[PDB]
């Protein structure tokens, strides 16, 4: 289900890198975002969250600290 | 039920973990062989948190002991309480990391991470429902800080919903006998921000000061420093082992104390620290414990809370105590030290009370305080790192084993961001 | 006469429930194993216990409780303690891990795995009832299980039963005393659910009961057993008219519709009067007039607000023991004539009165004197709005920079739900201030 929303939120703002920053899927809930297998969640209103550090972050807010071409 | 698995990485990790298993088995009255000889059923009621039941009324701790070098396995096995771990969790290398993070993360640790993951798995399905991993390690070298942190990368990669605790012994400028500590700490904290639920920064200079001017010992050995951090480790996890009038839990402390996901670095303190003589000249009272926990001399990190602002605090008490006392002492501290607590959080303290106290004492407390005072230590580490890095000193050792000049720059920018993000709250 | 089911949620609820059942079984003469020795009972039968116990086992009484917690520990203490033999084990419900002070865990992530089991257990207890009076829910607003799982359970009850009353004995966060950093998020996030899915909420705060323990009982070092005993005496007094005959008895349903002037204005401040030190009880005559006068002093209120900052919408006084109805009318007249006690002018009467012949019983422990007269006041007042304003102010102080919000959002909550629960609280504030206007 969320695979469409995880795809959408990754590239509505297009990736500008010389090699595209990875957002492949291995299976359900396990996405290798930027060579790292995150754990992904959503429930309602399509709000999409990543299990990181001391807690949780938004999937877009995560990329806004982790892909160099989202910085500028 | 609600199990924890314990991991020891490096000599520091191994030696702290040894004293930790000593104090745990003393608390539960476990025979060094593995038998039970206590007098209370409350110990049996949660013996399964840290131990597995074996045939013949024998308990084996739920621990793994790891480093790339075999000398500390022999010491821990032949030492006191040595023959309690099943001799399969000890998974040791043969070369060592030589205080180098490259060896820990890329060349030697990478060839042993499979052998440790296969044992963490075997421990993970032997439990009803573990809630977290405890890693005990030093930021001094590859060993704990690069191998034991590749370990948390892989553990997070497969157990993301669980809690990661690391009792990271951070390096200190006034104690070091490694010259590469600034490189190892900076590389370690680079990934420790992503891969950990809560990180307790300890350094040996504070534990020496506590021995010199609180316990009145003039020659404090690592056996004595390890006692303090083992008593902290027992205190922070004692709530899920014994009934209490108010309950903490690892997930409880996480949400009460981490306000934003990045701000999860903590400084411990322990309250009834007293010399063997001066103990009879003092009251066994909650006011005295509570004032001691907030004293800048008593913190287990070299940074003093005086220069920073507390974001959140946890105080887990152990003993037959009354909540009205704790509540008024907490208000006392927060009111007349109001300049030392952040303004945009109204209540900064989280309280837990446990009915079973440590051996030998009537009352104790473990303090954990999240504060903008932690970032000055990170500034000292970053200053020591950038002094060596501008000359590219010792850089060949790491470069010839996998890193480039890019990785060091990435680590220093991201630790500079961590101190920028902590000072944002004044 | 009829029967009601009590649900004890989370550690505060379970611990209060222990004292409440220690009080009921001792009041009805039932021993900790559930047996009750054959008394005289001239006339045949004893229907006092039917309200709270089922007779099944030829001399065995089992209480109409559900104990539920997402956390094992306190339920295992009940399975181990003196009263472990009362409850048949299937009604002591238990999760694997706690909400850990997070509402979104106890509502969305973790509560949804235990609701399907407690709903079955209450549907099983209610079918055993010949006629249901209501639901007595014990919980706390500051906790994760207490806040989130009880909020979820209230909507489930409202859907399944609808018109059956639901009394709610909730522990509220104290103004200054607070043992958790995040209590204001959990206590705004209950509020919508306690507005919409509850008939009477008797919020009680711990620093008010600490003051009662210091000022009235002379207890220097009070602990939750003493506080929970005071709530147990409130709950026993509220349901006394349903268990014993009285000169002027009041039904639970008629008691609400008397005290609640409007569908939302449903938050009575609880109080208990002859609560005094076991030695100082020798020096006081303890008649009706002075125990009525105790109910109106700020120091006796079980919430940290003083009624002089508002107006009473209504009171009820649940007298029990040796109270003659002629004295009660005189005491009420004195209260009405006395100034500094303000009632809104569009309620001329402003009182419901209930008199019961059973005096309060005292459990062993020496916390309380054996007294022949007691009153529980509970009263509906616009003074309660200050407790909620000082708490919604704490919520704003933290939410103005999202101070812990990632723990709730990451547990499957939209951040609009915080703003909705906040503006809902503010609307309730405006509702309570507008009825503060004399017409
Ligand atoms: N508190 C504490 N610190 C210790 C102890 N032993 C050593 N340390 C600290 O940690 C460092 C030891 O490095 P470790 O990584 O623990 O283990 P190691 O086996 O020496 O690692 P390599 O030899 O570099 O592979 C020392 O320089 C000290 O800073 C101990 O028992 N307790
Ligand atoms: N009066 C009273 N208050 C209590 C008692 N135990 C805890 N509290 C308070 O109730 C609030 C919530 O605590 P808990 O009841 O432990 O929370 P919980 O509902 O079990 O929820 P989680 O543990 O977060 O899942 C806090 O303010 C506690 O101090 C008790 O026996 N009586
Ligand atoms: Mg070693
Ligand atoms: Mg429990
Ligand atoms: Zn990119």
């Amino acid at each position: 289900l969320l695979d469409d929303a995880v795809k959408r939120i990754s590239e509505d703002p297009p990736c500008k890198c010389p090699t595209k920053f990875c957002v492949e899927r291995l299976s359900q809930g396990r996405y290798r975002v930027g060579e790292k297998i995150l754990f992904i969640r959503m429930l309602h209103n399509k709000h999409v969250m990543v299990r990181v550090g001391g807690g949780w972050e938004t999937f877009a807010g995560y990329l806004l600290k982790h892909d160099p071409c989202r910085m500028l | 039920m609600r199990e924890i698995v314990h991991i020891q990485a490096g000599q520091c990790g191994n030696q702290i973990g040894a004293k930790f298993w000593e104090v745990i088995s003393d608390e539960h009255g476990i025979d060094p062989t593995g038998s039970y000889h206590g007098d209370s059923d409350l110990q049996l009621e949660r013996i399964n948190v840290y131990y597995n039941e074996a045939a013949g009324n024998k308990y084996v701790p739920r621990a793994i002991l790891v480093d790339l070098e075999p000398g500390t396995m022999d010491s821990v096995r032949s030492g006191p309480f040595g023959q309690i771990f099943r001799p399969d969790n000890f998974v040791f290398g043969q070369s060592g990391a030589g205080n180098n993070w490259a060896k820990g993360h890329y060349t030697e640790g990478a060839e042993l991470v499979d052998s440790v993951l296969d044992v963490v798995r075997k421990e993970s399905e032997s439990c009803d429902c573990l809630q977290g991993f405890q890693l005990t390690h030093s930021l001094g070298g590859g060993t704990g800080s690069g191998m034991g942190t590749l370990l948390i990368s892989k553990i997070r990669e497969e157990y993301p919903d669980r809690i990661m605790n690391t009792f990271s012994v951070v390096p200190s400028p006034k104690v070091s006998d490694t010259v590469v500590e600034p490189y190892n700490a900076t590389l370690s904290v680079h990934q420790l921000v992503e891969n950990t639920d809560e990180t307790y920064c300890i350094d040996n200079e504070a534990l020496y000061d506590i021995c010199f001017r609180t316990l009145k010992l003039t020659t404090p050995t690592y056996g004595d420093l390890n006692h303090l951090v083992s008593a902290t480790m027992s205190g922070v996890t004692t709530c899920l082992r014994f009934p209490g009038q108010l309950n903490a839990d690892l997930r409880k402390l996480a949400v009460n104390m981490v306000p934003f996901p990045r701000l999860h670095f903590f400084m411990p303190g322990f309250a009834p620290l007293t010399s063997r003589g001066s103990q009879q000249y003092r009251a066994l009272t909650v006011p005295e414990l509570t004032q001691q926990m907030f004293d800048a001399k008593n913190m287990m990190a070299a940074c003093d809370p005086r220069h920073g602002r507390y974001l959140t605090v946890a105080a887990v008490f152990r003993g037959r105590m009354s909540m009205k006392e704790v509540d008024e002492q907490m208000l006392n501290v927060q009111n007349k030290n109001s300049s030392y607590f952040v303004e945009w959080i109204p209540n900064n303290v989280k309280t837990a009370v446990c009915d079973i106290p440590p051996r030998g004492l009537k009352m104790s407390a473990t303090f954990i305080g999240n504060s903008t005072a932690i970032q000055e230590l990170f500034k000292r580490i970053s200053e020591q790192f950038t002094a060596m890095f501008r000359r590219k000193a010792f850089l060949h050792w790491y470069t010839g084993e996998g890193m480039d000049e890019m990785e060091f720059t990435e680590a220093e920018s991201n630790m500079n961001d961590l101190v920028s993000e902590y000072q944002q709250y004044q | 006469m009829r029967e009601c089911i009590s649900i004890h949620v989370g550690q505060a609820g379970v611990q209060i429930g222990n004292a409440c059942w220690e009080l009921y079984c001792l009041e009805h003469g039932i021993q900790p194993d559930g047996q009750m020795p054959s008394d005289k009972t001239i006339g045949g039968g004893d229907d006092s216990f039917n309200t709270f116990f089922s007779e099944t086992g030829a001399g065995k009484h089992v209480p109409r409780a559900v104990f539920v917690d997402l956390e094992p520990t306190v339920i295992d203490e009940v399975r181990t303690g003196t009263y472990r033999q009362l409850f048949h084990p299937e009604q002591l419900i238990t999760g694997k891990e706690d909400a850990a002070n997070n509402y979104a865990r106890g509502h969305y992530t973790i509560g949804k795995e235990i609701i399907d089991l407690v709903l079955d257990r209450i549907r099983k207890l209610a079918d055993q009832c010949t006629g249901l009076q209501g639901f007595l829910v014990f919980h706390s607003f500051g906790g994760g299980t207490g806040s989130g799982f009880t909020s979820l359970l209230m909507e489930r009850l409202s859907v399944d039963y609808g018109k059956k009353s639901k009394l709610e004995f909730s522990i509220y966060p104290a103004p200054q005393v607070s043992t958790a950093v995040v209590e204001p998020y959990n206590s705004i996030l209950t509020t919508h659910t306690t507005l919409e899915h509850s008939d009477c909420a008797f919020m009680v705060d711990n620093e008010a009961i600490y003051d009662i323990c210091r000022r009235n009982l002379d207890i220097e070092r009070p602990t939750y057993t003493n506080l929970n005993r005071l709530i147990s005496q409130i709950v026993s007094s509220i349901t006394a008219s349903l268990r014993f005959d009285g000169a002027l008895n009041v039904d639970l349903t008629e008691f609400q519709t008397n005290l609640v002037p409007y569908p939302r204005i449903h938050f009575p401040l609880a109080t208990y009067a002859p609560v005094i030190s076991a030695e100082k009880a020798y020096h006081e005559q303890l008649s009706v007039a002075e125990i009525t006068n105790a109910c109106f002093e700020p120091a006796n209120q079980m919430v940290k607000c003083d009624p002089r900052h508002g107006k009473y919408m209504a009171c009820c006084l649940l007298y029990r023991g040796d109270v003659v109805p002629k004295d009660v009318n005189a005491a009420i007249a004195t209260i009405k004539t006395k100034r500094s006690i303000q009632f809104v002018d569009w309620c001329p009467t402003g009182f419901k009165v209930g008199i019961n012949y059973q005096p309060p019983t005292v459990v062993p422990g020496g916390d309380l004197a054996k007294v022949q007269r007691a009153v529980c006041m509970l009263s509906n007042t616009t003074a309660i709005a200050e407790a909620w304003a000082r708490l919604d102010h704490k919520f704003d102080l933290m939410y103005a920079k999202r101070a812990f919000v990632h723990w709730y959002v990451g547990e499957g909550m939209e951040e609009g739900e915080f703003s909705e629960a906040r503006e809902d609280m503010a609307a309730l504030e405006k509702d309570y201030e507008e009825v503060g206007v004399d017409s």
